[PDB]
RNA sequence: AACGAGGAAUUCCUAGUAAGCGCAAGUCAUCAGCUUGCGUUGAUUACGUCCCUGCCCUUCACAC
């Protein structure tokens, strides 16, 4: 089972590696819950990501 | 009462090359092969024949052994698995050159002749048959992952890794998928040469193994697993 | 921008930190404006998740 | 080195 | 209850084939495939796989490279056609790509009675890698929906091109096979295998 | 808007003409008896009709669809529509 | 005098002139019926206007298109733009403006290039 | 080898199936279902192929002790398939069941 | 699988030009190359002297 | 004999752009071992970030 999360904020000045964006996403199943994730492609607010794992928390990737 | 195949004439199994990516295979990559040329006439550098010259280069003569790559090729190519057309070899030179060895090739048995072949290959970028019908040794473009089969398991021979039964390991593996073994032909060194491509590293025995023994030991695992005989 | 990067789990940690600072009246009045700016920003940014939580302990901390 | 916010989480 | 908008039969002095009139009734791809019953099964890929605007032919001459996310508005068939022309020898020849896609859709309808546009959408949805890696060794990261669509189209077209490079099969037939297999989700497809390998590697370095 | 003119016939058909060119555009056929009233709201979206059969038709003038149908006890004799409030009164036979 | 209008469509160097007059639904491009326009693969492109607003509107008019310059593709785009502009202008001039507004709304909703010229002017960056 | 071409387009080959190493004398499309294609060979097994999946047969009907050169689909009974071999036996199979053994 | 033997020249020297089966063909190729270098060198010198 | 799309390294490139195709002219320097124009067909990927690598800049209200 894979969860779906909608991006609510594209965090800035996170010091991430080139091409990686740190974003904050909100689970579609539970609107209250939010999780911080690392994304590889071009990303903006309101687009949905497929999270294979929902427990790991994003860490700065340098 | 299954009927026989219409023709029982023995047929040569296909020669398996990089163009074909679906067929099940055992690929052996002799990483960190020390293959370098240099003018004196050009000669493949050796740890014994050319010591002073390597010192001028500054390269350590411990890591100047192309004989290991020769020995592994002889045992890999002469193993029955190759005769059954289920093995293809690649060689990643230390410098960063990738060589594709056609399964059909017959490298000379004496080392002296082999060195003359590599200086030919590294400069001419290819070797052709005596009858001039196929290219036997062809230098190809990095990275290795592109030339590999599309669905493939990658493993490395690590002394520190857990010991496994090669026969058991291949049997539990899928059928459409193929197996690549990154063998380190280098005499001594950290087993991280293929850490970027590979996904796990496995050991073959509790005792240290030479590169020639290890690759040959992996082959006889595959032949029993696939009943190559 | 530093506070926005913080996960919600650390926001509960931040709230506990502000709660513990309250008992120390010396520290509270030393940095009262700074505490307010960070506290109000934290609450505003992730208000939706904060209200959803049914933790009775958290309700008492905010009181 | 660590950035603001990342330092705060460690603290 | 009736509403009547035409009181005289419409006959034009210039003859028009009856098929073009049935096209007056509804806009269908190549006047053969309707977009009405097409839906993107995966919720994430919606808003980035555009099928709502029906088009007769893939050629549009639209301006989609101006702004960052305009590609999401481009019809997915046109994006597939554009990705079909590559390798220098085919650069700039979009009419050939349109012909190839037309033949591919015909082949897909032949082998499978399903609507070919639905098959294309299903292949794109299935073959989009949901998790990838970045070089630090490797570490896992998520993939944006736009990148998923781009990589799905790239994988499908590249697999189809490589399958028929020096084979009796032509581009149209091999592309149809790739699309059908990807829609099913079978491991025969090149794109499915590439996607699974990527996601497995990402899982390992998770 | 002054662009359309609606005509209700004694045979129950509502024809719609354009005032600039006098060209028939649409024809609605719901009533079977005489149409004694026609009205269209200010937004030119919802059209209403009444007839001697006693039914009140609600149409969508933009999409040309039947929103609903209401039947009253007695035949309807006249209609007045208030565009600001979207109320209309019907003088019934009873 | 017979009511008639004239419009232009442009795409790169391709230029189409459309003359739309009262008639009997006779649509020609370069002296031949529109059905013979080439390449056939893009023929439906030049059918985009007619199928969007319906063939009933064309039944009372004759359209004559003359195309020069450019290549095949740009000529197709010039033809479709000229036809759409001509139909809209004829409806302005000799038919009610309500129908004109419907035509403009339809063409703009489908593809605005039918009415407004698409020219890729350079933009230094 | 079983080759499926587009009728009235001899240049195009849509699908090519290697049914068996022995000769394939009979190749008939299923009348009720278009996607499934039936093939009978001198291998004495009448494979039921699918146009979509050409790598493996959907079903392999067996049990014939001699050449099978005849194959029939019973109308109104899409599941039933009839084969006649030089054994002199006409064998009926049901594709809905497991198959490979005549009813 | 079939077995074929590699084709290579012993004591290979890349700078040294490839061996040719025919002596005349190599010899004329030898002279054609020699002509080209001398013509280009003389042409360069006469221009510099003229300038 | 040579060759079947070209190794290691290295360089360039963001929309009518990369790439393909042809047709003209030869404009006091340059160019024909070619140069410059003109039209035709026309994409993939990014349009974010200062994580790495370089260059650079800093140390009249209200609110801060």
């Amino acid at each position: 089972p894979v969860t779906l999360a909608k991006v609510i904020k594209v965090l800035g000045r996170t010091g991430s590696r080139g091409g990686v964006t740190q974003v904050r996403v909100e689970f579609l199943e539970d609107t209250s819950r939010t999780i911080v994730r690392n994304v590889k492609g071009p990303v903006r607010e309101n687009d949905i990501l497929v999270l294979m794992e929902s427990e790991r928390e994003a860490r700065r990737l340098r | 009462q299954k009927a026989l195949p219409a023709s029982l004439v023995p047929q040569a199994p296909p020669v398996l090359t990089s163009k074909d990516k679906i067929t099940k295979r055992m690929i052996v990559v002799l990483a960190m092969a020390s293959l370098e040329t240099h003018k004196i006439k050009y000669v493949l550098l050796n740890c014994d024949d050319h010591q002073g010259l390597l010192k001028k280069m500054g390269r350590d003569i411990s890591e100047a052994r192309p004989d290991i790559t020769h020995q592994c090729l002889l045992t890999l190519l002469d193993s029955p698995i190759n005769k059954a057309g289920k093995l293809q070899v690649y060689i990643q030179t230390s410098r960063g050159i990738l060589i594709e060895v056609n399964p059909t090739v017959r490298i000379p048995r004496t080392f002296k002749r082999f060195s003359g072949l590599m200086v030919q290959l590294l400069h001419k970028l290819s070797i052709r048959s005596v009858n001039s019908e196929e290219k036997l040794l062809k230098v190809i473009k990095n990275p290795i992952t592109d030339h590999l089969p599309t669905k493939c398991r990658k493993v490395t021979l690590s002394f520190d890794a857990p010991v496994i039964r090669v026969q058991d390991y291949i049997e539990k593996l899928d059928d459409d998928e193929s197996i690549c073994v990154f063998v380190g032909a280098m005499a001594r060194g950290k087993d991280n040469f293929a850490d970027e491509y590979v996904d796990e590293k496995v050991g073959l025995s509790n005792y240290p193994l030479s590169a020639s023994v290890a690759c040959s030991k992996f082959c006889h695992g595959a032949e029993d697993a696939w009943n190559i005989l | 921008d530093a506070l926005m990067v913080m996960p919600f789990s650390y926001v509960l940690k931040f709230l506990k930190f502000i709660d513990t600072v309250m008992q120390n009246k010396t520290l509270l009045h030393s940095h009262l404006p700074l505490i307010c700016k960070n506290l109000f920003f934290i609450i505003k940014f992730n208000h939706k998740e904060l209200v959803s939580q049914k933790n009775e302990e958290l309700k008492l901390q905010i009181n | 080195s660590l950035k603001a916010g990342e330092r705060l989480m460690e603290a | 209850f009736e509403v009547v908008e035409e009181f005289t039969p419409v006959v034009l002095a210039t003859p028009i084939p009856e098929e073009v009139q049935q096209a007056q009734t509804e806009i269908k791809l190549f006047n053969k495939w309707s977009f009405e019953e097409v839906e993107v099964k995966d919720a994430s890929l919606v808003d980035y796989v555009q099928v709502r605007q029906p088009i007769f032919v893939a050629h549009t001459a639209g301006r989609y490279a101006n702004k960052r996310f305009r590609k999401a508005q481009c019809p997915i068939i046109e994006r597939l056609t554009n990705s079909l022309m590559m390798n220098g020898r085919n650069n700039g020849k979009k009419l050939k790509a349109v012909r190839i896609i037309k033949h591919t859709l015909d082949i897909i309808n032949v082998l499978t009675d399903q609507n070919p546009i639905q098959v294309v959408v299903d292949a794109i949805t299935n073959t989009g890698p949901r998790e990838d890696t970045t070089r630090v060794r490797r570490q896992a990261v998520d993939v944006s929906p736009l990148r998923r669509v781009n990589q799905a189209i790239a994988l499908l077209t590249i697999g189809a091109r490589e399958a028929a490079f020096r084979n009796i099969k032509t581009i149209a037939e091999t592309l149809a096979e790739e699309l059908i297999n990807a829609a099913k989700g079978s491991s025969t497809s090149y794109a499915i295998k590439k996607k699974d390998e990527l996601e497995r590697v990402a899982k390992s370095n998770r | 808007c002054g662009n359309f003119g609606f005509i209700g016939s004694s045979n129950g058909s509502i024809t719609i003409y354009n005032m600039q060119s006098g060209i028939l555009r649409k024809k609605y056929k719901l009533h079977k008896r005489a149409v004694t009233g026609i009205s269209l709201d200010g937004m030119n979206r919802k059209m209403v009709s009444c007839g001697l059969d006693g039914i009140v038709g609600f149409y969508d003038f933009n999409k040309s669809t039947l929103l609903g149908k209401l039947k009253l006890d007695a035949p309807i004799t006249a209609m007045v529509y208030h565009r600001s409030s979207d109320l209309f009164a019907l003088a019934l036979d009873d | 005098a017979v009511p008639s209008v004239q419009t232009f469509g442009k795409k790169k160097s391709a230029t189409a002139v459309a003359h739309v007059k009262a008639g009997k639904g006779l649509i020609k491009v370069n002296g031949s019926p529109i059905t013979l326009v080439e390449p056939e693969i893009l023929r439906f492109k030049v059918y985009e206007p007619l199928l969007l607003v319906g063939l009933d509107k064309f039944s009372n008019i004759d359209i004559r298109v003359r195309v020069t310059g450019g290549g095949h593709v740009s000529q197709v785009y010039a033809i479709r733009q000229a036809i759409a502009k001509g139909l809209v202008a004829y409806h302005q001039k000799y038919v009610d403006e309500q129908s004109k507004n419907e035509l403009k709304k339809a063409f703009t909703s489908y593809d605005r290039t039918l009415l407004i010229a698409d020219s890729r002017r350079p933009e230094p960056k | 080898l079983v080759s499926v071409y587009d009728s009235y387009n001899p240049r195009t080959i849509l699908l090519s199936i290697n049914a068996s190493t022995h000769p394939t004398h009979v190749t008939k499309f299923h009348t009720q279902d278009n996607k499934i294609l039936a093939t009978a060979s001198d291998d004495r097994v009448t494979r039921l192929w699918d146009i979509s999946n050409a790598y493996e047969p959907q079903l392999e009907l067996t049990g014939a002790t001699d050449y099978v050169r005849t194959l029939s689909f019973i109308p109104a009974a899409p599941h039933l398939v009839a084969t006649g071999s030089y054994d002199g036996l006409i064998r009926l199979y049901d594709t809905r069941s497991s198959g490979s053994t005549p009813i | 699988i079939p077995t074929h033997a590699p084709k290579y020249e012993e004591n290979f020297n890349p700078d040294k030009k490839s061996y040719d089966p025919d002596r005349t063909r190599s010899e004329i190729n030898k002279m054609k190359a020699q002509l080209k270098k001398e013509r280009k060198f003389t042409m360069k010198e006469i221009r510099k002297d003229a300038k």
